[PDB]
This record gives structure tokens, C-alpha cells and sequence, in this order.
């Protein structure tokens, strides 16, 4: 779930034209120096305070994007059988 | 039938190459670097963490992309031939100037050009290598240098300094296999060889089946003795001298044996008989090295001196000689002291005049047998196959340790190449292309402290950004130390490689690579 | 063209030809494991429970695969040639590292970090079984040894005891096949060699065609006797002395041989006459042998002495001599005890010499010739594929007998390595990576005693927690007994292991697992 | 099986096969043209700009293909070995030719009357080229013209000048490879020859190895000396004149070498001896040239002189010889000058016999003996890579600028076979066939221009007509300077080539294509 947690970041920052590892290290680190909204800006590339910026997203959004996702994805984990008709 | 191939075609087939060989190798930079098991056919497999030794087995089933592989493979070869370590760092050198100098041709630049500035490049930062390069001054930098080249290994490390302190400047250090498995070292000092022990009666010491005389002389004598009549003399006046005799002949044959074991026997005198060393025209080259520190003559063929014309004068003096089943050995003898040193010297300057027909490494071994003591580091480990990858290490650490003696020590860890890459910086050159080569090299020059982070599980730019802003804030030592994770002086804390190994590296990989650059068209028989 | 592949599938192909390699071993564990039969290309397929025997025969198609189970052959051999039992667990021993060891990396773990936490651990644990040791004190604990490695069989255990208390400490068991289909123990004491019986006339007991001196005269000589002249003085003072006399010599030939027999016919001498033993250089090595226990001098062609200038003195004094179709053995001699014991003495200290150079075995040979006597073990059977798995079973109990004599007994049935695992718990490192090292020896430890049960039809984690408890409410030899199926005490019981095979077993295993950790790339031709 | 194809069929395969041969060397044309790597069987691939080492390679499926292929590999090859430079040049000419060729004939015209009317063009062309050409009057025009020749590479052309200066004009240089990264200029003067210090006792430098001798005697002598009578009778004289003696000899063989040696140790008198040169025939090619200037005989075979009937009067005279393990060599001797110039003209005078039965350059090296000195340019790379390609630039220029010497310089970059081409438009024949054979020459003499600025980036036919028209604006040897792109004079800015290869590529280029030309029907195998 670590892992996982920290993918969109990364996704997001390679879809920009950046290293996602790079990025989400510099995230990391600035959560210490400078506060937990700085994070990275993808319209324009430089880190800065997300929340004074404006990018903001619903907590709801959050919320229920984890729960679904560790959800369908922990009932394929444990699926021992798949049963679809033979086409044609 | 031949094929040929041009422009971005050739260029992609030669990156492919590349980049396949390189990855494979590059897994075993660092501390952290892990090891690469090569099939054998015949016998258990090959572990190894060594750069050249993997490089060596790969070939590709694309005569285009072997091409590539085949070029890069001289780099990691040249290095281990001239320095003995270092091999990943080179390929991974040759690597980053082969890619990013493809990125300057796609955008038009003169390859001759981009040659040209490479070669410029790599000529500051050669010079900027040296003027960083702190000489050895004991056995401090010997133990961490071997240390560091032994991936972090105290044991060895230890040993090789105790091996380089026990035979000096002039010593010769030797890696076999051990018999067990413990690791142990083996120093013997004097003149000695693989022969003696001719009959059994030869005993002084029978509790270790050692045959030992004190103050005893010797005979050099370059044929067979088996007349009874020319070998009487000889002992005639041995026996009114007194002292003990020893005989390096050719060989003591039939008669001339048994006059000399029944009368050593009898108890009126103590002998010994022992063969010549050497095969073919290694009896000459031999037994003059023998004699010139014994402070007797040789009695060669040339001399045209008979067995009964010798006397005690012509005879050697040495102090004390032991001889057993294989190996015979002087402590010393009455050579002159200026005598050694004019073969020393001869030695030296003969090794250019040497390198152009030697096959064996005799010409160093004959070098520490006057001048010192020749050390045998025995590698044991529980398995063959542990084995293997020990005495690797150790042999890169001999070689690595002896590299360090000769041009000094650096600041490990990619840091050298990163303080000398920053000189480039005020480097101008009037051609925009050869400015082009200036920066492949800046470039190439910061990549493997990138990967030893890689390696590590750091990422490599965000580690070089802070390696860069310590060299002011802190100091040109300051580095990234990889075993731990965290940033300090690379020289205080050991972490420190030879000058030579990172200047031939550097030299190596440029060389290829800018010649590489320079293709436009690949010539390979159609499979 | 070699074909390189990285990571996860690296591993995957290792783990596949470990597990393939292993799992044909390791059903022949245990007393109630079964044999496994393996396909001879010419002549009758090959039935045996011997762990490394199934090993060697081991080979996959694909290339990737066939690296694993090639290294993890190096195992079995390698034990096998240490301790000459205990393979199968120690194939056991190395699946359970790596297999363990892959679970541990593929969570982000260091695996140089890993090596080196496994290497810590199996030194704790060596250091615990050897506290765990107990010396042997006599007929007791060889029977039970050597039942227990012939897969509880009383009858070989009872004949190697025998076999052992004859030859002494110093002697040597040799094992054969029978012509019969009976086993019988053959025992000889003495100088004995494989020559004798020139002429069939030298029959001193024609009820066995055996010649029989009383008293007798030896004479060493190392070359052909021809001539009658200097045959004859040998004879002219030893009629003087009345006493047999035997010959020794390279071969007595003709008119020498001719006037031996005619004389012997008379009645006037008792004599006989035999060839000296070995061939090459082992005629230097036996004769001198031969004399040195016998109180005269070789007479050898160094000494300078003709056949004419012998007399009794030189001549060496037995006991009684038995001459036949084949063997030759003297029962004793005027050999000075302390001369024997220098020959003795001079021998063990050969062995690390001879160890570089031997082929065969004659160097324990010549120690138990004058040390005490060697025993022949004829194994029988009714049909020779039993005879091949019955003499394999008592070759792996006479080799496992001597290592308990050398570094004492355990306890049996995987015990041992889990009371050793039970010192792992205090052991801590500063490095997270190195403490993943040590839980996986702990874990592997207890493989052992799993499988065992497991073989015999119980759960193994279920005996396993038994046998856990069982260390604190009755004892540490308290283990669980796989042939009938109860808890006891294994040393009480007589389920004894030599401490030499458990430490040689789980050494060997760490070694070859730890190293194959470590791997990140294979390279390998493509087929 | 044959299968024969005609008429347009025919050429297109002709010119399929002649333009992928001449595209593939086209490459490596000009100062920014780049290089070719060739694929080898065994090994690293060979990176080589030089146009006849990629046309050897070169070979096609196709029957037909092939056989253009191999016709244009003649041009190459015949250029390479007449001249040694121009070879990229010939095969961009020869293409010409046959492209504009192939267009006439299309047209109807009589390819036998192309050919005459091309023969007309080149006789032409050639006599303009030798109208342009200019002597060579000193080092700067050497150091231009081995410049140009080395791809613009300043320190080779300082080094061919300094070496051309050494040995004057009747010198040899020859390419060696360096043993370091380093290249160097060795130089050595006189008659020297790779034998010599027969015992090591011939010492009179022992800070050097080297013997050297003071006014020394020779002894020239055809056969083994072996015998003490004979020998004797040459040192009974010599000490008597008191100057040192050195023996030139099949072989000084054991006791006349033995009695030389201790002679000269004990100082009475000093002497050396040296096997004489060669095998077979070279022992008397090789000691009559010794012997020429020295002021001695050669005392052979067929002057019936035995060993004592020689004297001082025939030994010559010597002022210094320098003995060492390979190296013997003389300063000077007492040789009549008109002696050695009928040698000289007679060994050019044998060039012409010689050419028919020689394989060695021999014949060239006995010649800068008695008459200068023999440079070796020892061409030194980090790699070996680099190495080869840096030799070949090296050989390339050492051939160019012996070619300027002999037949002078003309502008370089192509000017001179534009300058030649204008020539032809006064040129007029009776036979309208002939006349477009002489207008494909005037086309394809304006080819090899348009190539050099096509590699350099720039168009082809601009550059040609601004060159066409700075003839008359400016002069002769105005050009286009490819390496920095922009006009000025040839000869002044130093890019000239000699006149030799010129003429010698355009006369080659022509010789195959016309009868290319005349071609109407291929016959080949069936794969
Ligand atoms: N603890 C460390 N921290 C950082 N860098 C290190 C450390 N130990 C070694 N290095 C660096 O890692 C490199 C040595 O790793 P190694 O795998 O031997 O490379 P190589 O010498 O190019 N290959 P080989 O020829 O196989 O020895 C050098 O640049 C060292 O300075
Ligand atoms: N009756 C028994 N009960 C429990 N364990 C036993 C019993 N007999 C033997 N063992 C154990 O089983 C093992 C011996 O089985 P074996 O099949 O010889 O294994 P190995 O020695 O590893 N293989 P090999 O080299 O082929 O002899 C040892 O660990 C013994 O202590
Ligand atoms: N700087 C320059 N500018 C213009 N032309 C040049 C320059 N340098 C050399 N050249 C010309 O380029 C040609 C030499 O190029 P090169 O690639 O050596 O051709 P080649 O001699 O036909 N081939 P090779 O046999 O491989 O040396 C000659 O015609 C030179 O006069
Ligand atoms: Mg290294
Ligand atoms: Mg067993
Ligand atoms: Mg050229």
C-alpha cells in the first residue's frame, strides 16, 4: 500500500515530461523542510505550496479512490477461478 | 556476402550493442553491487562481482550489435591489462560517451569534431586527476585501499597490507589457491627455487625431513657430473676448509652420487646435492643471478674452467641454506651490494626490451628474489565456488593496492571524476562541435557516482546535486559514501582508489567511444 | 551468442532448478526414506539412497535452470569428499537457504547483507554444535555410528566395530565386493605386499601352497641378480649362519634363480624368493619401508655396495614370512621401536606434502602397514544390485565411523542443528539486512528434522514444536524417533551423528546458498 | 551451369554492384568524412577511414552484382599499391565514368568508341596535371602534404617531416606499433643488422648492456669457427696491432667461443662476436654489403683463404660498433665512395629484375643502409582500437609524402582535376562517339569536388561552379577549403596532394570503367 500510495504522484509527474522518482523524493523531503502541502506542480514545473496554489482535491475523492482500488484489487488477488462461456 | 548499413541504422544497431554489454556489467558497480553467474559449459558455473570478467563472455547473435559489443569489450580488457580494476567504471564510462555523443551527431554535428573535443576534454581531466592525487604514505591508505577494493572486506584487506610490509617496495605478491579452508600468508625471503632433495641421506633435520648447513658453499656448475675423478677434487680441498658444500649442477648422475652420499654418510663432511633451476635458456639467466649474490663465480661453460681446476676461492660463501623435497633456499651470501642493484636496474630498463618476447612474468619474479621476498597469499573458503569469487577479490585488491604505491590515491566513490569534471567548465575551445565533445565528457564524467547511487537504491542525480554543492560548502574530499547512505569526507573515512586506475579508465573509455563516434557505416557478413 | 536475464526471472529459473535437484535428493532421507533408480546407458541401472549419487546424475535443458542445479551439486561433492556422509542434508540445508533467502530479497533486502548475516550466523552455530559434541568412548558409540549410517543395520554396524577394533587407531578399512554372497571381514597384520612365489618350489607347506620361514633373513636389493658370481656370497655366510633367507630384488633372473631353487631342493638352505613391490618411484618409497622395521640396511644403489660386499650384519632379522601365489607378509622384525614411530611420525607429516601430489591412497596406506594392520570389508550379495546398494551403504557407514572418531558424536535425526538454532535467538546485528541472514539459517536449521518426518509420514512443524519443548522439559538430546515413531533419547537410543558431518553439512550448504544470493544476472549460450 | 544475361539487363546489374561498392567507400572522402567499421571474424572490428581497406571487403549474393563489385575493387587495389594514397578518389572516378558511361551507350552510342574517345580525354588530363604540378622545395611543403594526407592532423606531419629530414633522401621510414600510448621517432644511421652479443661476458658498458668498441677490426667469414688451431693466427695478430676485433661468423662455436671470451676477460685483449644477417642467400647478399664499406674482403668462400692465412691487410677498419642482445650497428668505415654508388645503381638498376622474383622490401632496405638512415615511426594509442586506425592515417601519409618527393605537388580538395578538366573543351575528334567519351571524363573529373562538399554539408554542384569561376577571377589553385567552408588559395592554405596519386587515380579510375564500358553480355554460374 506504501508503494502504492505514492504511484499517482509519480504518474502524474512523468505524464508532465519529469522523472517521477526524482520528484517524489524532492516531495518527500520538502514535507520536512518546508510543510505537508508543498508537493509538485505539474502545469508548471516547480514545487510550491499546493494548497496556496489552489490545487486542492476533495478528501471524499481521496478517500474512496484508495478504499475501491485495495478493494477489487484484493478480491483478484485471492480469485482461484474464472468461468466464461466458450465464444462461438 | 556482405551487408552495409548507414546513418541512424548503423548508429542504433552499435547502441543496442552497447547498451546490452553495459547493463549487464553495470549490476555489479558499487558497494552494493550484486554478482553475475556465468554459464561454463563444462563444470560448475562462474560467480563473479568482476567487470572484464563478465564483459569477456558476452556475444550477440546480431553481427551489427556484436560489432558494438565487441568494441566496448576492449575497454573493460585494456583496463584490467593495464590497471587490474576499475573494469565497470570504464564500461560504464564508455557507455555515457557513446550515448550522449549519438545525441550530438542526431543534431547534426561533426563527428570528427566531437573527436576532437572529447580528446581536448579528457586531457583536463587527466591533468585535473593528477593535481588531486595525494601520494601513499604507509600503511594507513595500503590497508583502506585494499579494503575498499575488496568490497569492504577488513580480513583481506589486513592481509594484503601485512603481505606489501613484509616484502617491500621491491616484493612480488602472488594469489593461489589454498588447500583448505583458511586464508593464509606465506612470505620467504632470499634466492630460492623448485628444486633439490636428489637422494634421501641429505638430512640434518630429521623431524622435518629439512636438510640445513651452516655456512656452507656452493658449487654452480652448468652440466652433468657423474666422473669419479673430476668430481674428487673439489671436496679434496672442501674437506680441508671444513665447512658444509652444496652442489647445483645439472644433475649429480649415477658414480658421482655415490662417492657423495656414502662419504656424507661416513660423517667426514655435511653435503648436499640439488638440481639447477630453469628449462632451456633460463640456466643461463639463472644461475648468474644465482652467483652474483653468493660472492663466487658462476663456472660456466664459457669460463672453459675444468671440475679439478676449481678451488675454494672461486666458491661461493652463504650463511645459511635449506633444502627439501621441492623448494631450496639461501638467507644470504658474499655478493657486493653494488652488484645487486646494476641487475635490479638491468632488469628494469630490460623490460621494455622484455615486453616485446616475454610470455611468462619471470622478469619480476627474478626482480624480487635479490631485491627482497616474494609473498603467497593462499584464498580458502569452505566451497570451490566461494572460492572462485574470493581469490578474485583479492587479486583486484593486489593489483589495485600495488596501482596506489605507484601514482597515489584519490577520493573514491566517483568523486575524482565529479571534482575533475568541474574543471571542464572553464574550458573553451573556438569549434562548436568540439564544445559539443567538452560536455559529452562533463557528462560521462558525473555518470558512475549516479550509478553507484543507483546501486544503492538512491537516485542518482538527486546524490550528485548534493556531491556538487559540497564540494564548496565542504571540501573537494566530501562524497557520497554508498555502504551507509550518507555524506562525508571520502578520504577520512577510507573510501578512497587509486590515481592510476581512475586515469586509465577515463583514458580508456574515451578512446573507444570517440572512436566509435566517428562510424557512419557497418560493414558484417550476412549470417 | 549469450542471452543475459535480470531480477525476478533470474531468480525464478535458480529457484526452479534447485527445487528440481532437491526434490529428487531429498526422498531418500531419513530412515524411512526410499532409493531412487537411475538409468545406466550400458549395463544394469543403478539403485542407491546415496544423496550425492542422485546428484551428480542431475542435469536440465534449459540452460538457466541447470546453472542452479549445477551449483548446488557443489553441495553434495563437496561433502561428500570432507565428510563422506551427510549429503542429503546438506542438499536439504542449501534449498532452505536460497529458498528463504529469495523470500528476503524480494522485500528490498541487501543480499550482500544478507551473505554476510548468514556467514554470522553459521559460525554461531558451528561454535554451538561443537559445545554440543561428545567424544567417543568406545565399541558403544562406533556400533551405534555406523548402524545408524547404514540405514539401521545392525550387521554392518557390528562388523565395522569389529572391523575397527583390529586395526586399531591407525589402521585403515578398505571395503570390496564379494565373490559370495556372504560379507566377511578380513583382517592382516603387517608389512604385506602384493609380489612373491618365483618358483613353485620355495613350498614349505604344501597343505596350502604357502611358504612358511621361521626365523628368516631379508635382502633388499633394488635391481635384477643375474649373474651367478655375485650371487653367490649372499649364500656363502648365510649356510654359515643356517638361518632362511629371502630375497627382495627388482627380479632374480636365470642362472641366479636357477642355483636358488636346485640348493633349496637339497635341503642344505631354506630360501625363497619375491619381487619387490610398486612400480617408478614406488621403489624408493616401499623398500625403504620394508627395511626400516626390520633392523637392516635397504642396500640401495645411493650406498655404493655390490652384491659381493654384503654380510649378515646388514641384513635385517624377522620374525616369520609367508609367501604365496600373490601375498607376502612378515609378521614382525628387528626394527628399533623408535624407528618406526620416526617413520610414523615422518609419514602424517607428509600427508599436507603428498596431498598436492598423491592419486591414490597409498599415503595411508604405508602409515597402517607399520602401524598396525588393514581390514577388508568383502561385501556379498545374491545378485550384484543389491550387492552395488548394500556396499554403498557400508562404504557411508565406515566413512562416517571415522569422522566420529576424529571429531566425536551428536545427536541424531536433525537434533543437533535445532539445538544450534536455539543460539541463534541471542545473536543481534546493528544491520536489519544481516538480522534477514541470521532467521534464515535459524529457519533452515529446522529444515532437516521436518523432512525427516515428513519422509517417515508425520507433520513436520507438528514434531518439529515437540521436539522444541522436549529441549526444555527433559533434556537437549531429546529428540523425536522417525523409525518407529516416538520421542526419546536419541543418545540413550543410539541415533548418534558424527559432529564432523552435521558441521561439514551446514558449512558447505551457507557457502554455496549465500553465494547464489547474491546473483542478479545469468548469462548463458542459446541452445 | 551458366546463365548469361545482355544488353540493358546486363549493365543494371553492373551498375547495382559498382554503385553499393562506391556508395559504402564514398564515406570516408574528405577532411569531415567519417569512418567505416568492418566487421572480423575473430576479434575486435577494424574503424578505418582508408578507402581500399573498405573496398576489399566488400562482396555481393548476387553473381552478377558481384562482378562490378569486383572489377572497381581492382581500381582501389592498383591505386593502393602504385601510389598508396588517392584510393577513395579512384573509386569516386570510377563510378563517374561508368554512370555517365552507361548513359551515353543508352543513347545508342558505340561503347568501343567511348572507350577510345575516354583514352583520348585521360592523355589530356594527365598532361595538364603535369603542366600544374609543382616541385617540392622543402620541409614546408613535406609537412604540409603528410598533414593533408593524415586527415588534418598536425603532430603526424611534424613528425614525417622530422623523419624524412633524418634520413635524407635515400632513407627508409617504416610504421611500427608502440608498446605504450606514446608515438616516437627512432632514428639510427649506418649498417646495422638483428644479431649479436654472443656471451655476456662481451660487456664494456655494463650502465647500458651494450658493447662498444674503439676503432675495432672486423672479421668477415662465411662459415662456423670452431676449431682452436685456426683461430689462433687472426688474434696473434690483431694483439699485435692491439685495437679491438669483432668476429662476424656463421657461428663462434664452444671452444673457439670459449677461448675468445676468457681471452678478452683477462683484459689482454678485447673482441666481441655476432652471428652474420639473413638465412640461405642472405649471408652472402648481407656480408659483401658489409664488407663494401668497410675497407676490408669479405674473405668468402669461393677466395680459398683458410682461417690462419688471413692478416691485418684484409680485416677492415671500423670507427665505432655497438653490440647488444639484438642490435649490432656501425658508425662508419673505410669504404671507397665510388664503390658504394655502383652499388647503389646497380641495386636500382636490379629493381627492374628484382620486381620479377622479390617479396620482400629488402631490396629498398639494403639500400638506405650504405646510403643514410632508416626512421621507425612507432605509432602509440591508449587502445588498440585506436591504435589501428591512428597507424593506417600514419602509413597513409608516410606513402603521400614520398609520392610529392618523386613527382611533386599540385592543389589540393580536387582543384587539380577541375583545373585539368578544363583542358578538354579544346580537345575535338572526328567520331561523335569519341567525343562523349571525352565529355564523361571532363563530368567525371568534377566529381570528386562535389563528393568532398557533399560529406562537408555543402552542395555539390554551388561549390563546383563558384571554383569553376574563381579560376579566372583569381587563379589556378583558388579552391574550396571543406574543413572550414570557404575559398581561398590551395597551395598557399598548404591542402595539396602530391601529383602522383592524382595521376595516378584519374589513369586507373579510366583504365577499368572503359573496359567496363565495352561490356555487352555477363556470363556466370547459377547459385
Ligand atoms: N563504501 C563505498 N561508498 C561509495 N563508493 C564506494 C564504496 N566502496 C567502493 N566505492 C566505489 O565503488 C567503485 C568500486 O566498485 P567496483 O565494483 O570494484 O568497480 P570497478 O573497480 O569499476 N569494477 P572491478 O574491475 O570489477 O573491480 C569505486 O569507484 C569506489 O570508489
Ligand atoms: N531412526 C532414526 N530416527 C530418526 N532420525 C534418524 C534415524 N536414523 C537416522 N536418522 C537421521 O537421518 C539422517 C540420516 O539419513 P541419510 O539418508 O543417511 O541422510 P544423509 O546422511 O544426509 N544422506 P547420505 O549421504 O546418502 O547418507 C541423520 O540426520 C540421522 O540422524
Ligand atoms: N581541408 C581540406 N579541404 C578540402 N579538401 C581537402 C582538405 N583536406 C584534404 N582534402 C582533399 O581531400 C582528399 C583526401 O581525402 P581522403 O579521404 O584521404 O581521400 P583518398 O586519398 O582518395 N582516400 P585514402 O586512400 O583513404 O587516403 C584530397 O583530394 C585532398 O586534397
Ligand atoms: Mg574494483
Ligand atoms: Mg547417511
Ligand atoms: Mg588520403
Amino acid at each position: 500500500i506504501k508503494k502504492a500510495c505514492r504511484t499517482p504522484i509519480r504518474q502524474i509527474a512523468a505524464n508532465s515530461g519529469f522523472e517521477g522518482y526524482v520528484v517524489l523524493e524532492k516531495v518527500l523531503q520538502l514535507g520536512k523542510e518546508k510543510g505537508k502541502n508543498w508537493g509538485f506542480d505539474a502545469g508548471v514545473g516547480d514545487y510550491k505550496d499546493m494548497v496556496e496554489a489552489g490545487i486542492i482535491d476533495p478528501t471524499k475523492v481521496v478517500r474512496v479512490a484508495i478504499q475501491n482500488a485495495a478493494s477489487v484489487a484484493g478480491t483478484m488477488l485471492t480469485a482461484e477461478a474464472l468461468v466464461a462461456e466458450i465464444p462461438e | 556476402a556482405k551487408k552495409v548499413i548507414y546513418g541512424e541504422d548503423a548508429r542504433a544497431r552499435l547502441k543496442a550493442g552497447v547498451d546490452k554489454l553495459a547493463n549487464a556489467v553495470k549490476v555489479t558497480l558499487g558497494p552494493r553491487g550484486r554478482e553475475v553467474i556465468i554459464e561454463k559449459k563444462w563444470g560448475t558455473p562462474v560467480v563473479t562481482k568482476d567487470g572484464v570478467t563478465v564483459a569477456k563472455e558476452i556475444e550477440f547473435k546480431d553481427p551489427y550489435e556484436n560489432m558494438g559489443a565487441q568494441l566496448v569489450k576492449e575497454v573493460a580488457s585494456k583496463t584490467s591489462d593495464v590497471a587490474g580494476d576499475g573494469t565497470t567504471t570504464a564500461t560504464v564510462l564508455a557507455q555515457a560517451i557513446f550515448n550522449e555523443g549519438l545525441r550530438a551527431i542526431a543534431s547534426g554535428a561533426n563527428p570528427m569534431d566531437i573527436k576532437r573535443g572529447i580528446d581536448k576534454a579528457v586531457e583536463t581531466v587527466v591533468n585535473e586527476i593528477k593535481k588531486l592525487s595525494i601520494p601513499v604514505s604507509g600503511r594507513k591508505e595500503i590497508e583502506q585501499v585494499a579494503t575498499i577494493s575488496a568490497n569492504n572486506d577488513a580480513t583481506i584487506g589486513k592481509i594484503i597490507a601485512d603481505a606489501m610490509e613484509a616484502v617491500g617496495k621491491d616484493g612480488v605478491i602472488t594469489v593461489e589457491e589454498s588447500k583448505s579452508a583458511e586464508t593464509t600468508l606465506e612470505t620467504v625471503q632470499g634466492m630460492q627455487f623448485d628444486r633439490g632433495y636428489l637422494s634421501p641421506y641429505f638430512v640434518t633435520n630429521p623431524d622435518k625431513m629439512e636438510a640445513v648447513l651452516e655456512d656452507p658453499f656452493i658449487l654452480i656448475y652448468e652440466k652433468k657430473i657423474s666422473n669419479v675423478k673430476d668430481l674428487l677434487p673439489v671436496l679434496e680441498n672442501v674437506v680441508r676448509a671444513g665447512k658444509p658444500l652444496l652442489i647445483i649442477a645439472e644433475d649429480v648422475e649415477a658414480e658421482a652420487l655415490a662417492t657423495l652420499v656414502v662419504n656424507h654418510i661416513k660423517g667426514v663432511i655435511r653435503a648436499c646435492a640439488v638440481k639447477a633451476p630453469g628449462f632451456g635458456q633460463r640456466r643461463k639467466d639463472y644461475l648468474q643471478d644465482i652467483a652474483i649474490l653468493t660472492g663466487g663465480t658462476a663456472i660456466t661453460e664459457e669460463l672453459g674452467i675444468k671440475l679439478e681446476s676449481v678451488t675454494l676461492d672461486m666458491l661461493g660463501r652463504a650463511d645459511k641454506v635449506i633444502v627439501d623435497k621441492d623448494n631450496t633456499t639461501i638467507v644470504g651470501g658474499k655478493g657486493s651490494k653494488e652488484a645487486i642493484q646494476a641487475r635490479i636496474e638491468q632488469i628494469k630498463r630490460q623490460i621494455l626490451e622484455t615486453t616485446s618476447d616475454y610470455d611468462r612474468e619471470k622478469l619480476q619474479e627474478r626482480l624480487a628474489k635479490l631485491s627482497g621476498g616474494v609473498a603467497i597469499i593462499r584464498v580458502g573458503a569452505a566451497t570451490e565456488a566461494e572460492l572462485k569469487e574470493k581469490k578474485a577479490r583479492v587479486e583486484d585488491a593486489v593489483h589495485a593496492t600495488k596501482a596506489a604505491v605507484e601514482e597515489g590515491i584519490v577520493p573514491g566513490g566517483g568523486v575524482a571524476l565529479v571534482r575533475a569534471s568541474e574543471a571542464l567548465d572553464n574550458l573553451k575551445v573556438d569549434n562548436a562541435d568540439q564544445q559539443l565533445g567538452i560536455d559529452i565528457i562533463k557528462k560521462a564524467c558525473r555518470t558512475p557516482i549516479r550509478q553507484i547511487a543507483a546501486n544503492s537504491g538512491f537516485e542518482g542525480y538527486v546524490v550528485l546535486e548534493k556531491v556538487l554543492q559540497l564540494g564548496k560548502e565542504k571540501g573537494k574530499n566530501w562524497g557520497f559514501d554508498a555502504g551507509v547512505g550518507d555524506y562525508k569526507d571520502m578520504v577520512e573515512a577510507g573510501i578512497i582508489d587509486p590515481t592510476k586506475v581512475v586515469r586509465v579508465a577515463i583514458q580508456n573509455a574515451a578512446s573507444v567511444a570517440g572512436t566509435m563516434l566517428t562510424a557512419e557505416a557497418l560493414v558484417a557478413e550476412i549470417p
